[PDB]
This record gives C-alpha cells, sequence and structure tokens, in this order.
C-alpha cells in the first residue's frame, strides 16, 4: 500500500554492489550484440528503386561552424548516435499498413525506473531499456533482424536527411511571443493594452472560430526539419554533422532518417543497404568521413582562384 | 522562461536577497546550528560551503579577510572561522554541511529545514539510516554477493 | 486405503477435538500481567486472559502499527507465535522486519514460506499418483531459497517439472496467499501428533525425534486452511505477509537407488520487504541453484 | 439550536439473548462552535470518512489545514469514552461510520469599502459530527466488472414485453 | 462582468466534491523506530527533532552563562559534559560546558 | 453589526449557599460510621461454624 | 398526474367470480352522534335504512357507535387488508345510501391509475409471434451464401 523504490531496504554494503552488478550486466549484454552478421543474421537483399530503409536515433551534442573550398561558412549539429539497436519488426500484414515497419531505441537508461512490462519486453531481447523508441516505416526488403546495432556510418556525406524531435518548450505565452501579433503602442493614451490580443472574432457569428490565435501553451511539440544534408561523419564517436540546426534542446533524442523530399528520392543507391555491417565489412573505414566541398581542418589553408 | 536560472528571487531583491543569506550565514557560523525556511537553507548552503575554502586559504591571503570581513557581520566570528572552522575540515575536500527536512512550522505550515556544520559539539540530530545488513532482503543479496564473488575468483 | 479427501477431514478433525479440549481443561476466566517492554510506550501493562487472549490481541489494544508490523512476539526471551495463546503472566516484545537483528522473524519468515510451498505439493499432483513429505530442513537463509523434501510415486522415476510445472505451483501459490490464511498453531502431546500422522512413515520419524529431544515430550503443530504439519519453531501470523512468491527448481538427491528423494526449492519475500523487479530476477537466477545444509 | 447528537449516546438497547449476534458498539460524539467554515471543514471530515480510527488519526497529524488538530482531539477524546464508558474492549479496533459538519450560529460585522460603501462580513462558526463503529472497517465496493455489466444487460433484454396490447 | 443566472446547488455540488478538490490519501507515513511516534519517509520525527531542540537549547543557555558578554566568540574548540565526567585525553585545550544532568542515551560520547 | 453572544457564563458548581441565612440544608444522614467495626480474621470459618 | 401517481394492472381478488362470486365488503364502522347538525343525516339514515341495508348483505357487518363528534364517520374493510374511511359530515340521506352501497360494490383494491383496461393470462391461443413464424425452411436449411460439403 506503500510506494518504493530498488535502493529502500539495502544496506550500506548492498548499495554499491546492486549498482557495480547491473552496471557489469549492462556492459556485457550491449557488447554481446557485437557482431550481428554472426548471429544468424536475416537475409540481405540488393538495393531496389523505391526501397526505404531503417533510420537512426542520436543525441544532439552541439554546434561547430564549418567551411567549404568555396569560402563560405556553415554551422553543423552535432549528432551523436549511442546505444541505438533494432528492437521488433512487424510484418505489413501485421501493422494492417501500406508498409511494414521497425522499432527503434537508443540511449540506454537505468532499469529501476522503467515499467515491469517494458522490463520483461527488454529482458528476452536481452539489451538495456532504451530511453525513447521511434517507428519507420520500410519495405519487406528492408527488413533488419531484431538485436542488431546501428552506427552513425549508416549515413553517408552527402545525403540529405530529415530530422525530427520536440521543441523547446516555453510555457504558457502571450500572442506576441506565440503567434507575432504587432500587439499595442506603448503610450498615447494606451490603457492597459500593450500586449492583449486585442480583437478575437467579429461580432455577428456571436462565438469564437475553432483554431483561433489565443495565448497558451508553447513548444514542447514534435516537429520535424527538412532538407538537411551531411557534411561530416565521424567514425570513432558515431557523430553526424547535419547542416543547419535541428529542434530540440542540447543531449535531446532526435529520430534520424533519409529525407523525404521529392527532389532527394532515388538517392539510395549507393546508400548501405539495408544498414552497415562494420563486422563483416572487408575494410576499416577512415576516422572521419568528410564531403568533397568540406575543407579538411589538416589540409593547408585555402588558396582561391 | 526560467531556463539555467540558478538563483532563487527572494527578499526585496538583489541586494536584499544577499543581506538574508549573509544573516542566516552569520547565524549559522556562530551557533553551528539553525533551522529556517527549506529554500532558503537550500540557496545559502552553497554560500555556507564555499566559506571554508575561503577560511582554508588563510587568515594571511588578503582576499579571503575581505571575502569574510564582509559576509560576516559580527566581526568576532572572523578568528572562529580561521582558527576553528577551517582547522577543523582541513582533512576535508567536502560536504562540510548537511541539510535535513524538519516538519513544517505551526504558523505559516512553511517548508522547514535544519543546516548545521559537521563535527559540531551540539547532540546529534535523529539522522535517517538506511537498512541494517542483518534483514531478510540484505542477507539475500549477500549470499549472492559471496556465491557471485566465489564463482570469478574460481 | 483411506482416500486423501478423507485424511485431511479426520486430521482437521482431530485438531478441532484436541482444541476443544485444551479450551475444555482451561477454566473460566483467568487474568494475567501481561507488561509491555520495549522501546517504544514502555510501561504499559496488558490484563489478559490465559490461554485465550494472544499477542496480537495485544497489539490491538496498543494501535494497527503493531498488528501490521510485529511480525513475531518475545515473551521472556524467547519467540512466541502472534497468535498462540499466553500460559502465563510475563514481560512481552514485538519484532518487526526491519529490526537491529531480525534474525528470528527471518528464520520465522523462512519455515513459514515452507510449510505454504509444502502444502501445494499434495494438491499439485494427480489423485492416482502418491506423494508423501519427508521433512522441512532447516536451510540458513543465507542459502538464497528453502527447501522441502518429498518423495514421488515410482511412475515419476525419470520425470522432472518443466518451466510450466514451476509456473503452476507459483500459481497454487499465490492463490494460497490471495485466500489469506493465518497461521494456526497448538502445542500438543506427542502421542497426539503420532496417531494424527499415523499414515506417514517420515512424520512419525519426525514426531518421535521432536518428542526425543523435548524433556516434556510434547511438539507444536501447525494448520493452514485445512493442511496440518509438523513444524518445529514459530511462524509468521498470516499468509498474506508474503508478498513475492516463486518455486525454483527441483532437484534429485542422492543416493536414489535405496530411496528417491526430491529437493523441492523456492524462494520467497515479504511485503515490508519489497525488492525491485530487476533485483528479484536475480534472486531467482541464485535460487535456482541446489543448496545443501552444513 | 438542537442537540440529538449528544442524546443518542443515552440511548439504551435491552439485553440480548444468546441466540441473536453480537451488536457493534457506536458512539455519537460532536464538537459544538469552531471558528471554521463549514465548506472547508467538510473536506476533512469527507477525507476520513469510512476510515480506520487510528489510519484517520495519522492522516489527520500531518495534514496542513487548521480543520485538522481540531478533528484529531475530537476523535481522541471519542476513543477514550468509547473504552472508558462504552465497553469497548480494543481501543483500535473501531473505524468511522459518518463524519460531516453542520453550520453554526454566525455574527454580522460590517467590512468597510471605498466611496463610503460597505459590506456585511460574516464570522462563521460550525459543529462537527462523528460516530464510530466498533469492529474493522468494512471493505470497499469493489469496481463493477464486465461480467457484472454482461448479466445486467441480459436481464433487461429479458425483462422487456410487448407494451400497449393485451 | 457580472453572473447572469444563479448557480444551482447541483452545480456547485459538481464541482464542489470534484475528486481533484478533495485531499488525497498519504501513503508516506511510518512509525519511529524509536519513541513510536508517526513521522514521514523523508522528514525528521517530530518527536526526536524537539527534544534534540530542547537539550540543545539548554546546552546554547549554558553557553551564554559561561560566555557572559556579546562578541566574544572563543577561537577554540567547544566540548558539552555531563554530571560525574572527566576530561578526555583528547580533549585538551577546548572550551568544557558543563550540565547538570545526565549523559542522554541517545547523546553518545565520542 | 455590534450585536454579539450573550457568553457571561461564569463557572459555578454547588458547594456553599450563601451565608447569614436562617435556611439551612437539613441532612437525612452521616457521611459515614461513627466507629469503625473491624471485622475479626477468618470469619468465613465462622461462618462454617454456626 | 399519472406520472407523480403510483399505478396498477387490472386484477381481481382470488378469481373473485370465476366460480362463485363473495362480496368484498366484510365490515361497516358507523360513528353517529346523537345531538349534532352534522349528524342528522347519518341519524336518519340508521332509522329506515340501515336495517334494509343488513338483510340485502348478509356477509357484512356493520357497526353503529353512538358517540359525542363533529364529523359523523364510516369505516369499510375488506378481506385484502383494506381500509376506507368516508366522513359523513353534513350530508342528506338519499346520498349516503349511494355512498353506502358505492363501498359495498368495490372489490377494495387501490383507486389508482389503471395501466390495462383489459387483462388475460393466457394472450394467445395459436402462439405468440415469433421472427419465424413466417419464414418458411429451406432444403436442409442452408445459410444464405453458404455451401456444405
Ligand atoms: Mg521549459
Ligand atoms: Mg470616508
Ligand atoms: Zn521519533
Amino acid at each position: 500500500k506503500s510506494g518504493t523504490w530498488w535502493d529502500e531496504h539495502l544496506s550500506e554494503e548492498n548499495v554499491p554492489f546492486i549498482k557495480q552488478l547491473v552496471s557489469d550486466e549492462d556492459k556485457a549484454q550491449l557488447a554481446s550484440k557485437l557482431c550481428p552478421l554472426k548471429d544468424e543474421p536475416w537475409p540481405i537483399h540488393p538495393w531496389e528503386p523505391g526501397s526505404f530503409r531503417v533510420g537512426l536515433i542520436a543525441l544532439k551534442l552541439g554546434m561547430m561552424p564549418l567551411w567549404t573550398k568555396d569560402g563560405q561558412k556553415h554551422v553543423v549539429t552535432l549528432l551523436q548516435v549511442q546505444d541505438c539497436h533494432v528492437l521488433k519488426y512487424t510484418s505489413k500484414e501485421n501493422c494492417n499498413g501500406k508498409m511494414a515497419t521497425l522499432s527503434v531505441g537508443g540511449k540506454t537508461v537505468s532499469r529501476f525506473r522503467k515499467a515491469t512490462s517494458i522490463l520483461e519486453f527488454y529482458r528476452e531481447l536481452g539489451l538495456p531499456p532504451k530511453q525513447t523508441v521511434k517507428i519507420f516505416n520500410i519495405t519487406d526488403n528492408a527488413a533488419i533482424k531484431p538485436g542488431t546495432p546501428l552506427y552513425a556510418a549508416h549515413f553517408r556525406p552527402g545525403q540529405y536527411v530529415d530530422v525530427t524531435a520536440k521543441t523547446i518548450g516555453k510555457g504558457f505565452q502571450g500572442v506576441m511571443k506565440r503567434w507575432g501579433f504587432k500587439g499595442q503602442p506603448a503610450t498615447h493614451g494606451q490603457t492597459k493594452t500593450h500586449r492583449r490580443p486585442g480583437a478575437v472574432a467579429t461580432g455577428d457569428i456571436g462565438r469564437v472560430w475553432p483554431g483561433t490565435k489565443m495565448p497558451g501553451k508553447m513548444g514542447n511539440i514534435y516537429r520535424t526539419e527538412y532538407g538537411l544534408k551531411v557534411w561530416r561523419i565521424n567514425t570513432k564517436h558515431n557523430i553526424i554533422y547535419v547542416n543547419g540546426s535541428v529542434p530540440g534542446h542540447k543531449n535531446c533524442l532526435v529520430k534520424v532518417k533519409d529525407s523525404k523530399l521529392p527532389a532527394y528520392k532515388d538517392l539510395g543507391k549507393n546508400l548501405p543497404f539495408p544498414t552497415y555491417f562494420p563486422d563483416g565489412d572487408e575494410e576499416e573505414l577512415p576516422e572521419d568521413l568528410y564531403d568533397e566541398n568540406v575543407c579538411q581542418p589538416g589540409a593547408p589553408s585555402i588558396t582561391f582562384a | 522562461i526560467s531556463h539555467g536560472r540558478v538563483f532563487r528571487r527572494m527578499g526585496l531583491g538583489p541586494e536584499s536577497r544577499i543581506h538574508l543569506l549573509r544573516n542566516l550565514l552569520t547565524g549559522l557560523v556562530r551557533h553551528e546550528r539553525i533551522e529556517a525556511p527549506w529554500a532558503r537553507v537550500d540557496e545559502m548552503r552553497g554560500y555556507a560551503e564555499k566559506l571554508i575554502d575561503y577560511g582554508k586559504l588563510g587568515d594571511t591571503n588578503e582576499r579571503a579577510m575581505r571575502m569574510a570581513d564582509f559576509w560576516l557581520t559580527e566581526k568576532d566570528l572572523i578568528p572562529k572561522l580561521f582558527q576553528v572552522l577551517a582547522p577543523r575540515y582541513k582533512d576535508q575536500t567536502g560536504g562540510y554541511t548537511r541539510m535535513l527536512q524538519i516538519p513544517n512550522r505551526s504558523l505559516d505550515r512553511a517548508k522547514m529545514a535544519v543546516i548545521e556544520y559537521k563535527g559540531n559539539c551540539l547532540p546529534p540530530l535523529p539522522l535517517p539510516r538506511r537498512d541494517s545488513h542483518l534483514t531478510l532482503l540484505n542477507q539475500l543479496l549477500q549470499g549472492l554477493r559471496q556465491d557471485l564473488r566465489q564463482s570469478q575468483e574460481a | 486405503q483411506l482416500s486423501p479427501t478423507e485424511l485431511t477431514e479426520m486430521r482437521n478433525d482431530l485438531f478441532n477435538k484436541e482444541k476443544a479440549r485444551q479450551l475444555s481443561l482451561t477454566p473460566r476466566t483467568e487474568k494475567i500481567e501481561v507488561k509491555h517492554v520495549g522501546k517504544t510506550d514502555p510501561g504499559t501493562v496488558f490484563v489478559m486472559n490465559k490461554n485465550i487472549s494472544t499477542p496480537y490481541s495485544c497489539a490491538m489494544h496498543l494501535s494497527e502499527w503493531y498488528c501490521r508490523k510485529s511480525i513475531l512476539a518475545l515473551v521472556d526471551g524467547q519467540p512466541w507465535d502472534m497468535y498462540k495463546p499466553l500460559t502465563k503472566s510475563c514481560e512481552i516484545k514485538f519484532l518487526t522486519f526491519k529490526d537491529c537483528d531480525p534474525g528470528e522473524v527471518n528464520k520465522a519468515y523462512w519455515r513459514s514460506c515452507a510449510m505454504m510451498m509444502g502444502c501445494v505439493i499434495e494438491r499439485a499432483f494427480k489423485d492416482e499418483y502418491m506423494v508423501n513429505l519427508v521433512r522441512a530442513p532447516e536451510v540458513p537463509v543465507i542459502s538464497g531459497a528453502f527447501c522441502y523434501d518429498v518423495v514421488l510415486d515410482s511412475k515419476l522415476d525419470e520425470w522432472m517439472p518443466t518451466k510450466e510445472n514451476l509456473r503452476s505451483f507459483t500459481k497454487d501459490a499465490h492463490a494460497l496467499i490471495y485466500k489469506d490464511l493465518p497461521f494456526e498453531t497448538l502445542e500438543v502431546e506427542a502421542k497426539v501428533a503420532l496417531e494424527i500422522f499415523q499414515h506417514s512413515k517420515y512424520k512419525v520419524d519426525f514426531i518421535e525425534e521432536k518428542a526425543s529431544q523435548n524433556p516434556e515430550r510434547i511438539v507444536k503443530l501447525h494448520r493452514i486452511g485445512d493442511f496440518i504439519d509438523v513444524s518445529e519453531g514459530p511462524l509468521i501470523p498470516r499468509t498474506s505477509i508474503c508478498f513475492q512468491y516463486e518455486v525454483s527448481a527441483v532437484h534429485n538427491l542422492q543416493p536414489t537407488q535405496p530411496s528417491l528423494i526430491r529437493r523441492f526449492q523456492g524462494v520467497s519475500l515479504p511485503v515490508h520487504l519489497r525488492a525491485h523487479f530487476t533485483i528479484w530476477d536475480k534472486l531467482l537466477e541464485r535460487s535456482r541453484k541446489m543448496v545443501t545444509e552444513d | 439550536i438542537s442537540r440529538k447528537w449528544e442524546k443518542k449516546n443515552k440511548i439504551v438497547y435491552p439485553p440480548q439473548l444468546p441466540g441473536e449476534p453480537r451488536r457493534p458498539a457506536e458512539i455519537y460524539h460532536c464538537r459544538r462552535q469552531i471558528k471554521y467554515s463549514k465548506d472547508k471543514m467538510w473536506y476533512l471530515a469527507k477525507l476520513i470518512r469510512g476510515m480506520s480510527i487510528d489510519q484517520a488519526l495519522a492522516q489527520l497529524e500531518f495534514n496542513d489545514k487548521k480543520g485538522a488538530k481540531i478533528i484529531k482531539e475530537v476523535l481522541l477524546e471519542a476513543q477514550d469514552m468509547a473504552v472508558r464508558d462504552h465497553n469497548v474492549e480494543f481501543r483500535s479496533n473501531l473505524y468511522i461510520a459518518e463524519s460531516t459538519s453542520g453550520r453554526g450560529q454566525c455574527l454580522k460585522r460590517i467590512r468597510y469599502h471605498g466611496r463610503g460603501r460597505f459590506g456585511i462580513m460574516e464570522k462563521v462558526y460550525c459543529h462537527y459530527f462523528v460516530k464510530l463503529v466498533e469492529g474493522p472497517p468494512p471493505p470497499p465496493e469493489p469496481p463493477k466488472t464486465a461480467v457484472a455489466h454482461a448479466k445486467e444487460y441480459i436481464q433487461q433484454l429479458r425483462s422487456r414485453t410487448i407494451v400497449h396490447t393485451l | 462582468a457580472a453572473p447572469k443566472n444563479r448557480r444551482t446547488i447541483e452545480v456547485n455540488r459538481c464541482r464542489r466534491r470534484n475528486p481533484q478538490k478533495l485531499i488525497k490519501v498519504k501513503n508516506n507515513i511510518d512509525v519511529c523506530p524509536e519513541c513510536g511516534h508517526l513521522k514521514q519517509k523523508h522528514v525528521l520525527c517530530a518527536y526526536c527533532y524537539e527534544k534534540v531542540c530542547k537539550e540543545t537549547a539548554e546546552i546554547r543557555r549554558q553557553i551564554g552563562k559561561q560566555e557572559g558578554g556579546p562578541f566574544k566568540a572563543p577561537t577554540i574548540e567547544t566540548v558539552v559534559l555531563y554530571t560525574g565526567e572527566t576530561p578526555s585525553e583528547q580533549d585538551q585545550g577546548k572550551r568544557i560546558i558543563e550540565r547538570d544532568r545526565k549523559r542522554p542515551s541517545w547523546f553518545t560520547q565520542n | 453589526t455590534e450585536k454579539e453572544f450573550m457568553q457571561h457564563a461564569r463557572k459555578a458548581g454547588l458547594v456553599i449557599p450563601p451565608e447569614k441565612s436562617d435556611r439551612s440544608i437539613h441532612l437525612a444522614c452521616t457521611a459515614g460510621i461513627f466507629d469503625a467495626y473491624v471485622p475479626p480474621e477468618g470469619d468465613a470459618r465462622i461462618s462454617s461454624l454456626s | 398526474t399519472a406520472r407523480g401517481t403510483p399505478s396498477r394492472f387490472l386484477a381481481s381478488v382470488l378469481h373473485n367470480g370465476l366460480g362463485r362470486y363473495v362480496q368484498q365488503l366484510q365490515r361497516l364502522s358507523f360513528s353517529v352522534s346523537r345531538d349534532g347538525a352534522s349528524s342528522r343525516g347519518a341519524r336518519e339514515f340508521v332509522e329506515r335504512e340501515v336495517i334494509d341495508f343488513a338483510r340485502r348483505n348478509p356477509g357484512v357487518v356493520i357497526y353503529v357507535n353512538s358517540r359525542p363528534c363533529c364529523v359523523p364517520r364510516v369505516v369499510a374493510e375488506y378481506l385484502n387488508g383494506a381500509v376506507r374511511e368516508e366522513s359523513i359530515h353534513c350530508k342528506s340521506v338519499e346520498e349516503i345510501s349511494t355512498l353506502v352501497q358505492k363501498l359495498a360494490d368495490q372489490s377494495g383494491l387501490d383507486v389508482i391509475r389503471i395501466r390495462k383496461p383489459f387483462h388475460t393470462d393466457n394472450p394467445s391461443i395459436q402462439g405468440q409471434w415469433h421472427p419465424f413464424t413466417n419464414k418458411p425452411t429451406t432444403f436442409r436449411g442452408l445459410r444464405p451464401r453458404e455451401v456444405q460439403d
């Protein structure tokens, strides 16, 4: 009848033992999935036109300036992919939709703060619980066996991706901050009217139209940015350098996938399909994958023609 | 919008906020244990923590003397800080104070708290203690620890 | 021979007949001055009824906090069952799970769970098969699981329970916990217990050795629902005390040629010491390993 | 005024034959003229309604409302005379049956307003009533299950007749 | 703005007796292991905290009486001594406070 | 508005009627026995020896 | 109104009249004042009619109590336990006789709204209608759009 937490009845000699025990198990579980191509992988099919592959979940680290051989400066958001895995696969018929779906998670968190149903679901999967889970629409040939890890090498430089995340919340806000209303003049007789919405509707209808711009909560909603290209990829730290800014605050989880813009369709011909497998790769990728236009930090200073 | 704002708006303003914290700190120095509203105790805790760090610098350091002069309204406490508190915590690098929650005061049902310097001469507070190692849950986990310990060494 | 459904009926009738006899020989109403010795509310004196009142009744006199928390009663320094009637005026102390040294409480809980798990053994198997329990080893708490010694029919020589069979045992125990049967104790003469368990050779051996070590030659019998077992030492008041229950696995002792011994094992945790799902999972893995006494 | 609650403790039932079961003990207690709002005190009375005496005391001890301590003393003295004068064996074997608040006698004072206006303020007083019944609190009514909905719907369908005919 | 019509008691009951308007039952109440009085899990026990303050007040009263004047804070450590007690081997050069009482059981001597 | 309660009650028992009065309370019986009689020990056995 | 008044179905007492008719009136009690203008109609009624009424109805017991009163009353009891009390305050003789005769014919049931002007325990002799009453049966009773074997 009383609530409880994991370390409520633990003595002083037991708390460190439990903390390291779960930590060791979590690391062991994560390291056991480092060879997906040897643990009976699902069949791999060649890329075909009209095929959609799975995406990624990353953490927003920050931004740095980036220059090109042309001489222009572009800002890039640091998206780091950590502990990203495929959880479960749902076929097209089961998911009663036009395309099959795939479940992906990332950013493993403590097991002591998860529901019983979620904990047992991860127990059979043999992976630590993830913070967020996203669903990606894929085709039949793009199926990936559950438990397969994913890395930032799944994308390549010169590829346009889409990022979706919850925006920075701002709480209850007025019309000026929320909808950019012009407000009222601050002087010349104005009485208690400097940020008021003013008229909300016409008098004849005798009501307020639904969807009217009114003061209320702002942010903490899911927004997606389209047409963002990848300038650089760091193989060692699994970091993607997406162009421009992305929604969400620092250290927030952002779902990444291939761009849906019509002008960017049929561009996954050379991209890894269904994903990149470092264990089964014949060669080792370089430390950093740059763009053709990106000037390397170690390259000599650019002299224009 | 208050993101990253690590200072509470208390008192009549920034000047009053410092003065209120200073008075609480002075009483904490003199009496070694005071009770105050929970929010004010938490805010003052950081200033109390840093006082010993300035006290450890030595009285001959002119920066610490000026800081102690401002933050101690009663001048008799400055010799105490530089010759009692600082020598007591010379081996301790942090956590000089412990803060606990006490039942709300009857005047206005405000959230009350008590903050005191460790190693005081006052009678000990009824500090909350974790479960004993002899209980059923602890014994079962202890047995798991031993069996796991014997498994890895063999 | 006698069917199991009638064996329980006569054993219950004998238990009721003995309980009535103990009440009958007791006089009508006598007052015993029971003094409360403890760190909480000291100096309280309880004037209760001999062989009628219980340490639980004294607990209700103070508050429900004692009733809910006190798992064991300490009479004159020796452990006492919560529902066991008092026989004389004496000092009383109550013990909880979260005490400085809850060694007796843990041991009482350990034996209490053995009987509950031992009880569902008879009801689990088919009516055609025969099940005869041996005894309840006093396995230490630190072993990680409590064990009970059972012997099965000659048909199940190579039969080993699967996951579903162990799941069914847990479901029956949880229903037993759900029914919330209080633990009833009765101190009886050795000869009376012998005729109660005359159909079990192992229980007869257990009764005769318990009487041998006891100068008065009397043994204590505990009853849950319609089930009566010979247990040594006080138990917890009711079956609702335990919250998390599970039987770990089944192990076969050696040698098996003279007699087949099956050591069923399980682990439990009460409501007051509820654990997280992850922590409980590790305890289940540890409890599955076989354990033997020193 | 009316003071029927106090007289409810003076009614005596005839002795019971052994055939009929035990009549549970009941105690009527009330405190009059409390400087509190009856609406505000209603929330505390409803909160501890139906719970055990000792559980109610624990809930009332840590409540920040002023009326909480008033009821706490009322419950405490109600438990005292129950064991002492009402043949109650166990003082913890009691549960709250009914707890409610009633409007007491109130004064009328003038509250000054601007422009020479005024408003009639009222110094609210209220009573608190409580009845304690010996025995464990009754179990709460379980939620009505889906099968209960199923049989009830069947009963309505089976209870319909041909109307406006023979 | 003024109300247009009088609100009925049926509407008022639906608002005043709303579930969120009711007082929520507290499930963080437990008995103190030492004195047996009720306390919260995250809050110090009222009985034990108050008895420490009274002893602290008595010692502080002895502090001021031996002090005998403001702005005279000692530059040495302080140790309180009860009846039938002597200075310890490590208790040297520190201000001694004499309490005309027996040392409490909970007041463990260092 | 100035209306208040009639709370003028002073605690009053029944101890002494006003003095210097010819009328006084008439007593029908004494408070206690004039001389205490100590029952001899063993009177229960004397009951058998009727 | 009907929504504010309880109703009942049309019925009799023990199927009265099925084999024989049993008079439902069982007892009559009359209160008459010797002096007083309010009892004059009641007084003259019993001088000339209560004798003839008694002979007409032998199964009904009539009690005539003469006590001081301001409102003469008559109380009628039936075998079902229903009790009816009617005042005789200042009425004539030809109208009390009609009033008294009316109580004799009454069955004693509550005079409230009757839901149905008819009642029968066997509304049908050929069977009540059911959805399959006018439904033909096909060969082997095959359901629509299904095949067998
Ligand atoms: Mg925010
Ligand atoms: Mg004026
Ligand atoms: Zn305490």
